């Protein structure tokens, strides 16, 4: 069926992939729920 | 990738979306380009 990604390959489109993985991004966020729930605003401002 | 000009001459070059086993320079447009068949540890990457 080729799909549609790599028939737009052909021709020469081309899609980089995104410098943060996936995995990482949601890293980002659990760090940022778990100085929400432990520190409050405290953590955005300075030290948790 | 380069460290820079002013740093050091010693470069990286990526192949975009192919693998390394199938198509290294080591068997190709810019063969001048060609750092070598193994110019060092091939590495693949997304
Ligand atoms: C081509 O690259 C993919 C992803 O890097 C890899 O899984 C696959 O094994 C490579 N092809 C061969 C024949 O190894």
């Amino acid at each position: 069926a080729r799909d549609l990604i790599c028939a737009q390959k052909f021709k020469g489109l081309t899609v980089l992939p995104p410098l943060l993985t996936d995995e990482m991004i949601a890293q980002y966020t659990s760090a940022l729920l778990a100085g929400t729930i432990t520190s409050g605003w405290t953590f955005g401002a300075g030290p948790a | 990738i380069t460290p820079g000009t002013n740093t050091s001459n010693q470069v990286a070059v990526l192949y975009q979306g192919v693998n390394c086993t199938e198509v290294p320079v080591a068997i190709q447009l810019t063969p001048t380009w060609r750092v070598y068949s193994t110019g060092s540890n091939v590495f693949q990457t997304r």
